[PDB]
C-alpha cells in the first residue's frame, strides 16, 4: 500500500492545476470537460457532496484517500450489486440472456459503447447460452 | 426538430409551472366565456353579452385552431402517430375529435349565422362542451371507470335493493294517500308516478317538500323507509372515495419501483467502467477518467441503496423472506 | 340428456354473454310492463295502457310458465333435486314459489277478471312483485344479510341512540312550540306525534319544511340536535359499504385457492404418468404417449407455480413461516 | 342459594334466548305504553288513553318494583356488593338509581294525583325516561364514549372549522340580504340570528326552505359554502362507524385469547394426572382412572392446538418471530 | 428569569388543566360577547346590548393588550425570537398579527367612535374575527392542509366531475322547464342561472324547494342526476375523515419513538457510571454513590425494555428481520 | 411391547361389562360414574368423538390401541405443552413462582386436590425460589 | 448421454411425418388423436407455447432437446411437487390415507385409470395404514 | 462470593442509620441528598418500587442481595445495551463519531461531567477516527 500513497497525492492536486491541497470542485468540471465528459454543474456538485466526507470543496484527501482506500470488492459491495440483477430477476436463476442484457446495458442510465456492451457480456456468456449467470460476472468483478 | 416533442409534452404531457399556468389560464378564459353565456339568458343583460360573445368566440376558435394544428404537427415525436396514417390515428381519439367538432362548428355557426336564435342556442352548448378540453389526457375518467368496474358488484347490489325499496314503499304510499287533499285544496298523490317522485326525492335526502303525506299510514311507512333505505343511496360515496384513495396509493407505489430500476442499471453501468479501467497526456486523461468512474460508482451505490428502501411492509417481508430463502440454499 | 344441466346453468347458474343478455332482455321487458302500469294510473292514458296490459300480460305469463316448467325439468342434473321428492324440494324454495304464485295468479285474474278494477289493482302488484325474478340465486340478499349479522352490534347501538335522541328532543320541542301558530294561521305542533314526525324528517336530513319551529327554544334545541344526532343515522352507510367491499374481496381470495387446488392435482396426475412411462407400431405409440406425458408435466409445473403466488401478505408470511418451521426440523 | 346468582345473571348479565325474550317483551310493553302517551296528546283520543294509562301504569310500577327488589337481593352473588354497604354501593350506580326514581315517582304521582294535568305532564316524561331500563349494563354508551375519546382531536377540529365557516358566511349573507323582501312581502333576514339558523339548516343538508336568499351575492356565497363546508358536518359519521367496527373486532380478538387460556391450563392439569398415574377392585378403579386420564389428555392436546390458531397476522408473526428467537438461543 | 419560558408555554404551548381552563374561560368570554353582538341586531334588544358592548369591549381590549405584551416579552425563552429582530420575527406570524389588528382597531373605534352605526358595523366583525385567538398554534389548520394536499387528486377529480354533471344536467333542465309556470302563476326557470342554483341545491342534498320542475322530462333528468351525481359531493367527507384519523395515528406513533430515545440514552448514561465506579467518610460516600448508580441502572434497563415494545406490526418485523440479518452475519 | 398388547385387550372390553369388542360409550358414563367421575353426556361423547378414530361408538382398538400406542413423551408433545406456560409467560424466563402456579393450578379448568397441587410443584420447586423453571418440569414429565 | 442424442432426433421429426425439423404443432394434434388423445386446439397450442422456447411452432430441438435435457428429478422439482400434497395437508404429518388419496386421484384434473390409481398408491401404502407418507412417494419418484 | 456476602450486609443497613433490616426508602432520599444527589420523591420511590422485589420499603436483602447478585455483564444485558446504539444507528456500521457521541452523552437524560464524557469515549476512540465501534465499548464494559 505504501507504494501508492505517494504517487497518488501528486495526481490528487492534479485537478487544481496547482500545488494546493484542493480537489478543485469548480475546476473538476473543466478537468473532465477536457477529458471529454462535459457534465452539468449539479452532477459536478453531487460528485463531491458525498465523495468528500469533509464538506468543503477542496480537501487534503480526508476522503480522497478513503475513496481509494475502499477495495470495492468485499462482501459489502457484492450483495448491493447482486440485488440490481434481482431487479431484473424474473423466475430467478440468473436467467438473463445476452438479449435482455444488451437490451438494457445500452438503454438505461449511463449507456456503454456498443463495443463496450458487446464484449462486456462476452466474458459472461462463455457457455453461449441465454443465461448470463450473475455468479459468473461477480467472480469476474470480485477483484473490483 | 427537438422542439417537436418539446412543445408536445408542453401541450399533451404537461408538468411543471409554465405549462400549468397555461392550461389554467385557458381554463379561466373558458369559464368566463361560459359565465357570459349565463348572463346571456337574462333579458337585463342579453344584449351586451350576445355581442361580446361574437368577438370572444372568434378569438377562442382561432386560438384553438392553431393550438390544435400545432399539437397535431408535434404529435410526431411519438412514433405511433408519425406519418399520415398515424396522424389520423391521433385525431381518431375522443378528446381530439371533440376539440375538432367544437372548433369547426363554431366556424360553421359564425360562417352562416352572422348573416340570432339558433346561433346562440348552439353556442351555449359549445361553451359548455369545451370544458372537456382541459383534462388533456383523461386520468380523471380512467380513475373513475376503474374504481367502478372493481366495485361493480357492491354498486349493483345497493342499486337493486334501493330500487325495490323505492318501488314497494311508494306503491303502498300511493294506496294510502291517493284520496287525500292538501290544505291548499289540491291533491299531491294522484298517481304512482307522483309517489315515485316523492320516493326519489326522499330516499336520497333532498326533500323539496312539494309532496308530503297526511295520513298516519303514509307517515308511518315514510318514516320506516326514510330510516332503513336512505343508506343504500349513500354507500357509493364511501366506496368510491376509498377506491380512489387506494388506487392513487397503489400507483405511486408502483412509481417507486419504476424509479428503483434506473439506479440499479446505472450502478453497474458505472461499476463495469471503474473496474474496467484499462480498456476503453493520454495517460493523464486515463487517470482522470478512472477517477471520475470511481467517484460516480461511489455515488450510485448510495443512491441505489436509498432508492431500495421499504416503501411499505410487503417490501420488507419480501426482502427478508428472500434472505431466508437464500439460507434455504445454505 | 347432457342438455339438461346445460340449459339449467343457462337458466339458473348463468355466466357469459348469451345467458346474460337473455336475463337482461327479460328484465327490460318486465321494466317496461311496469312503466305501463305507471301510465295506467294517469287518466290521460289509462285507456290504451290497461288495454295493452291485457295482451302483454298473457305474453309474459305463458313465457314464464314455459321457462318455469323447463327449468324444473332441467333441475335433475342436480341430484339433490332428482326424483319427484327432490323436484318438490325445488319448488319449495323462495324465488321459485314466488314465480309460481305470480304466474298462477296472473292466470287466475285473466281467467275470471276478463269477464276491471280489482283486476288492475292486483296486476300492478304483480308487475311489481316480479322484479325478484331476475336475481336468480340471491347473492344480493345474502351479501346483505351477512354483512348485517356481522355488524349487528354497531347498528343496534346507533339505532338505540338515535331513537332516544329523537324521543327526548322531540318532547322538549313539543313543549316549546305547542302554542305557537304559523303565520298562515295554523298550528304545526299540536301533538307529540307531529313533533316526532318533525324529528324523523330532520335527523335524517330530508327537511321537507312542513313543520318548522318559531321559538328561540325550539330553534336552539333543533340546532343542537341537528348537529349532534344526524350522524347516527348516517353511519350505516359507511359500515355497510366497507362490509360489502371486504366480503367480496374475502370471497375472491378464497376463489384463488379453489383455483390453486386443481393444478396441484394435475401436476402429480401427470408426473406419475410421465415417470411411470413403462406400465400403462405399439412401441411408437408408447414413445409418443411418453413424450406427451413429459410435455404436459412441464406445463403443469409452470402453471402450478404461477397459481401459487402470493395473492396477499398473509400468504407470503405463511409460506416462509413454514420454511422456518422446516428448519425447526433441521 | 345457588339460585341467587342464577336469577342475577338472568336479569343483569343476560345471555341466551329465554332472558332475551324476557327483556324484549318488557321492552315492547314499554314501547306501547309510550305509543299511548303519544295518542294521549291527541284530543280525539285523549280520553280512553289517559284512562288505560292509569291501570297500565300501576301494572308496570309494581312489576318493576318487584323486579328491582329481587335483583337487589340477587346482587349478593357478587361479593363486591354483598352486605348492606355493598348493597348500597349497588343502588349507587346510574341505571339502578334511574329505575328507582322512575318507580317511586310513579308511585308519588299515583298516590297524590289520583285525587289531572300535572300528573300526565309528568307521566309522559317517565314513560320516556324508562327506555334506559333495557340496556341493563351500558355497553352501548361505553362503546360510544370510548370511540369518541379516542378520536377527540379530529372531532374538535372539524367542529371548530365548521363553526367558523358558519359564522363568517352567515355574516356576509346577512349583509347581503337584510334589506330584501320575500315575494310574500316579508323579510327573512332581519338579523344575524336568522342568518345563523339558515346556516345551520343548510350546512348540515336539511334545507327546510323557510329562509332562502334572493340576491346574486347571497346565492354565490351560499353555493360556495354549501359545497365546501357541509363535509365538516358529515365526517363524524364515517369516523364513528369505523371506530365502532374496529373496537368490536379488537374486543372479540381479545376474547379469543381469553378462550385460549383455560385450555392451556386443562391440558397440563390432565397431563400431570395421566402421567402421575401412580399416586392419587381398587386396582381396577386405578386402571380405569388412568385410562380416562389418558383419554382426556388426548382430548385437550387437540383442543388447545385448535384454540391456538392464528386469529390474524400479528399472531403468526409473533409465533414465528419467537421461533426465530428460540434459534437465537441456538 | 426562569419564569419567562414558564409563562410562555403557559400561554403558547399550553398543556395540563390550569392553562386549559384559562384558554377555555377566555373562549367563553369571547363567545358570549359574540352572542350579544347577535342580540344587538334585534331591535327589541339593540339598546341594552350595544351599551354593555361598550364596557365589555374595553375590558377585552385591555385584557388582550396585556396578554399580548406579556406573551411577547416571554417570547425570549425561544432564542429564535430573542433580540428585537427576533421579536419582530414573532409578530410577523399570522395569529399574532391578527390579535394585533383586532386589539388596535378596537382601540381605534373606541378612540373616535365613542364621540354609532359604523362603529357597531365593525365591532361585529371583530367579535367574529377574534375566535382565531384560541387555537394558539394552528394544529387544526395544519392537519387540514396536509390531509388535503395529500388527497389533492381525488378531490380535484370528484370536483371536476360533479361540476360537469351539474352543468349539463342543468342546461337540459332549463331547456325542459323554461316555459312552465308554477301554479302560483310565476316561473322558476327563466334562466340558466336559476337552473344552476337548482342544481347546486339539489346535488348536495339540501333541497329547499323553491325551484322544482313540473315536466316529465325535467323530473326524469333530475331523478337520474340526483341518484348518480350526489355521491361526488359526499366523498370528501369520508376521505378527509380517514385522512385525519390516519394522520393522528401516524403522529402518536412517531411520538412513541421520540419517547424511546431518552431511555436509550439514560440507560447507558447510568451504565457507564455504575460500571465506572472507580473514577468520578469519603469512602462511604463512594460506596453509596456506587449503590445508587447500580439501582438506577437496574431501573433504566426495565424502562427501556418496556419502552421498546412493538407499537405495531412493522416494528416487530423490523426487529426480527434485523435478527435474521444478524444471522446473515453468522 | 408384546407383553402388554394382550392383558390390555382384556381391560379393553372391561367397559362393556361383557366380551363384545365395544368401548361401550354409553356405558363408559357409568363406568366412570362408578369410578367417581359422573361426567355429562356431551363430555362423554366428545371423549370418543376423537379418541376413537373409527367413528362408531364401540371399537376393536382401531384407536384404543393407537391412543395407548402414543408415547405422549416425544418432541411432538413437548412443545405443545411448553406453549401453555408461555400463555403464562410474562417477561419470560420460566419465572413462574409457586405462588402464581398454585393460584392457577387450583382455579382453572380441571383443578387438582390441594394435596395434588401442593406436591406437584414440590418436585419443581427444588431450589425453593419463586421460579418454577419449565425445563425442570418437562424433564420430569418427559417420560409421559 | 451421447447414446440418445441421436436416436431421439429421429423421433423428433416423427411428428411432422416427414424429415423437416418441425415439431408439427398443427400435426401433433393428429399424432395424439391417433395415439388416442384427441385434445382441443387451445391445449394443443399451449402444449408448445412454452414447451418450445423458440416460439415458432416447428423447431430443431432448441428446447425439444432441453425438455428432454431436464432430469425432472432434482431438488428444483421435489419441492414444487411436495407443495401439492401440502394443499391436501391438514394437521400435517403426510397423513393422507388411501381413502382421500383415491377420492382425489380419480376426481380432479386429469384422472387415472382405476387400475392406475389403485396400484399407484399400492407402492405408497406398503405399511397398509391410512397414512401415505409423501417422503415414501417422492423417493419412489425421485428418479423422475 | 462468600467474601462479600458479609461486609455487604453492614452497608445494607447503613441507609437506615441504625441496625434495622430496613433499606430506609424515606431515608435514602437523605442519604443521597447528603451524598450530593437530592432527588425527587417520585424518583426516590421508583428507585425501590422495582429494585426491591419484596414490596415493603425496607427489606432484609430479598433483592438487595439479588441486585448485587446480578453480574450485569452476561449476554442478557449485552443486547439490551447494544440496541441503544441502534437507536443511534443510521447506515449502521457502529459509525458513531466522537462528535455525535459527545453531542449526545452531554445533552440527554442523565448527562455526564464534561471530563466524564471526554475521557469516556477516549478509551473507545483509540483509532482516533469518527467511528466509535460499539464492539469496542461493550468489550470494555463486558466486565460490568
Ligand atoms: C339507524 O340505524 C339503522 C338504520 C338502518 C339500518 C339498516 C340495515 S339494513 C337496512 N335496510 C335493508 O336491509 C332493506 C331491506 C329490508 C327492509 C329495509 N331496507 S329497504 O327500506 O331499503 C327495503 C324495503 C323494502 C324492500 C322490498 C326492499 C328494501 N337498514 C340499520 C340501522
Ligand atoms: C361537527 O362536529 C361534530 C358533531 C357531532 C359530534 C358528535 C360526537 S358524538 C355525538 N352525539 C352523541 O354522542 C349523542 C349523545 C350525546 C348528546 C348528543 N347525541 S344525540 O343528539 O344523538 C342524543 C341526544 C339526547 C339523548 C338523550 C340521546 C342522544 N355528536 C362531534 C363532532
Ligand atoms: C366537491 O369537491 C370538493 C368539495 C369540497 C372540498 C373541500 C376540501 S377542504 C374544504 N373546505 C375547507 O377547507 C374550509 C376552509 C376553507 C374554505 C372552505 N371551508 S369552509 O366552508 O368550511 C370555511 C369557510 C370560511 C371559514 C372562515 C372557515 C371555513 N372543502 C373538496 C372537494
Ligand atoms: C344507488 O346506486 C348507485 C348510485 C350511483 C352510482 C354511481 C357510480 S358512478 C356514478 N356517476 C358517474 O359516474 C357520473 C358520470 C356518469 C354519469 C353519472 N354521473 S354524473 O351524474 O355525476 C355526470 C353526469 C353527466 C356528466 C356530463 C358528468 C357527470 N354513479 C352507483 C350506484
Ligand atoms: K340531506
Ligand atoms: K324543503
Ligand atoms: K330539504
Ligand atoms: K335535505
Amino acid at each position: 500500500t505504501e507504494e501508492q500513497i505517494a504517487e497518488f497525492k501528486e495526481a490528487f492536486s492534479l485537478f487544481d492545476k496547482d500545488g494546493d491541497g484542493t480537489i478543485t470542485t469548480k475546476e473538476l468540471g473543466t478537468v473532465m470537460r477536457s477529458l471529454g465528459q462535459n457534465p452539468t454543474e449539479a452532477e459536478l456538485q453531487d460528485m463531491i457532496n458525498e465523495v468528500d466526507a469533509d464538506g468543503n470543496g477542496t480537501i487534503d484527501f480526508p476522503e480522497f484517500l478513503t475513496m481509494m482506500a475502499r477495495k470495492m470488492k468485499d462482501t459489502d459491495s457484492e450483495e448491493e450489486i447482486r440485488e440490481a440483477f434481482r431487479v431484473f430477476d424474473k423466475d430467478g436463476n440468473g436467467y438473463i440472456s445476452a438479449a435482455e442484457l444488451r437490451h438494457v446495458m445500452t438503454n438505461l442510465g449511463e449507456k456503454l459503447t456498443d463495443e463496450e456492451v458487446d464484449e462486456m457480456i462476452r466474458e459472461a456468456d462463455i457457455d453461449g447460452d441465454g443465461q448470463v449467470n450473475y455468479e459468473e460476472f461477480v467472480q469476474m468483478m470480485t477483484a473490483k | 426538430t427537438h422542439v417537436q416533442g418539446r412543445v408536445y409534452n408542453f401541450l399533451e404531457r404537461p408538468t411543471g409551472w409554465k405549462c400549468f399556468v397555461y392550461h389554467f389560464a385557458v381554463f379561466l378564459i373558458v369559464l368566463v366565456c361560459l359565465i357570459f353565456s349565463v348572463l346571456s339568458t337574462i333579458e337585463q343583460y342579453a344584449a351586451l353579452a350576445t355581442g361580446t360573445l361574437f368577438w370572444m368566440e372568434i378569438v377562442l376558435v382561432v386560438f384553438f385552431g392553431t393550438e390544435y394544428v400545432v399539437r397535431l404537427w408535434s404529435a410526431g415525436c411519438r412514433s405511433k402517430y408519425v406519418g399520415l396514417w398515424g396522424r389520423l390515428r391521433f385525431a381518431r381519439k375522443p378528446i381530439s375529435i371533440i376539440d375538432l367538432i367544437v372548433v369547426v362548428a363554431s366556424m360553421v355557426v359564425l360562417c352562416v349565422g352572422s348573416k340570432a336564435t339558433s346561433a346562440i342556442r348552439g353556442i351555449r352548448f359549445l361553451q359548455i362542451l369545451r370544458m372537456l378540453h382541459v383534462d388533456r389526457q383523461g386520468g380523471t375518467w380512467r380513475l373513475l371507470g376503474s374504481v367502478v368496474f372493481i366495485h361493480r358488484q357492491e354498486l349493483i347490489t345497493t342499486l337493486y335493493i334501493g330500487f325495490l325499496g323505492l318501488i314497494f314503499s311508494s306503491y303502498f304510499v300511493y294506496l294510502a294517500e291517493k284520496d287525500a287533499v292538501n290544505e291548499s285544496g289540491r291533491v299531491e298523490f294522484g298517481s304512482y308516478a307522483d309517489a315515485l317522485w316523492w320516493g326519489v326525492v326522499t330516499v336520497t335526502t333532498i326533500g323539496y317538500g312539494d309532496k308530503v303525506p297526511q295520513t298516519w299510514v303514509g307517515k308511518t311507512i315514510a318514516s320506516c323507509f326514510s330510516v332503513f333505505a336512505i343508506s343504500f343511496f349513500a354507500l357509493p360515496a364511501g366506496i368510491l372515495g376509498s377506491g380512489f384513495a387506494l388506487k392513487v396509493q397503489q400507483k405511486q407505489r408502483q412509481k417507486h419501483f419504476n424509479r428503483q430500476i434506473p439506479a440499479a442499471a446505472s450502478l453497474i453501468q458505472t461499476a463495469w467502467r471503474c473496474y474496467a479501467a484499462e480498456n476503453p497526456l493520454r495517460e493523464h486523461h486515463r487517470a482522470t477518467i478512472k477517477v471520475i468512474r470511481r467517484m460516480q460508482y461511489f455515488v450510485a451505490k448510495k443512491k441505489f441503496q436509498q432508492a431500495r428502501k421499504p416503501y411499505d411492509v410487503r417490501d420488507v417481508i419480501e426482502q427478508y423472506s428472500q434472505g431466508h430463502l437464500n439460507l434455504m440454499v445454505r
